[PDB]
DNA sequence: GCCCTTTTAGCCTTCTTTTGTCAATGGATTTGTGC
DNA sequence: GCACAAATCCATTGACAAAAGAAGGCTAAAAGGGCA
């Protein structure tokens, strides 16, 4: 879907959120979307605010968490 | 710039109604216009563009 | 008509400025994280 | 719930590079006149 095919760039949020995305290889939101909490939460110097403004920005879009992925490319 | 607005000032100016130095004018319309860039505050403006 | 001449308008490159551009730097909150 | 541990947004400071004016010289039209 193309709201999962887009750079982490796209949804314009933190900056610390586009580098701890970087940090964990986050580049697509394809598996953006794959990540859940607990999985997105072990990475450095990304504590409750990112993820949770990841989840607030999603939610404006709708989507959720960790979304199994196939077809990707 | 001279956006529903007269004459539009330099940077100085805008210091001085913000009264702060012009490289932070310079860098806060920086900030803005990378804002504007990305889709989602892009998509309506480039659509004036035919080019 | 014929040159001579005198003149003035306009471009045309230097120099002085004004304005923007780029790099670094406290230091303040803030967010993260261990307890 | 608390207490430290960087990440990082508001502002300088310097050093500079590129328009923008201001001007001073050259071309260079361009009035203008005067032997018949």
């Amino acid at each position: 879907d193309p709201i999962l095919l887009r750079p982490v760039d796209d949804l314009e949020l933190t900056v610390r959120s586009a580098n701890c995305l970087k940090a964990e290889a986050i580049h697509y939101i394809g598996d953006l979307v794959q990540r859940t909490e607990v999985e997105l939460l072990k990475t450095p110097n990304l504590g409750k605010k990112s993820l949770t403004e990841i989840k607030d920005v999603l939610a404006s879009r709708g989507l959720s968490l960790g979304m199994r992925l196939e077809n990707w490319p | 710039f001279g956006i529903d607005m007269n004459t539009d000032y330099t940077l100085e100016e805008v210091g001085k109604q913000f009264d702060v130095t012009r490289e932070r004018i310079r860098q806060i319309e920086a900030k803005a216009l990378r804002k504007l860039r990305h889709p989602s505050r892009s998509e309506v403006l480039r659509s004036f563009l035919d080019d």
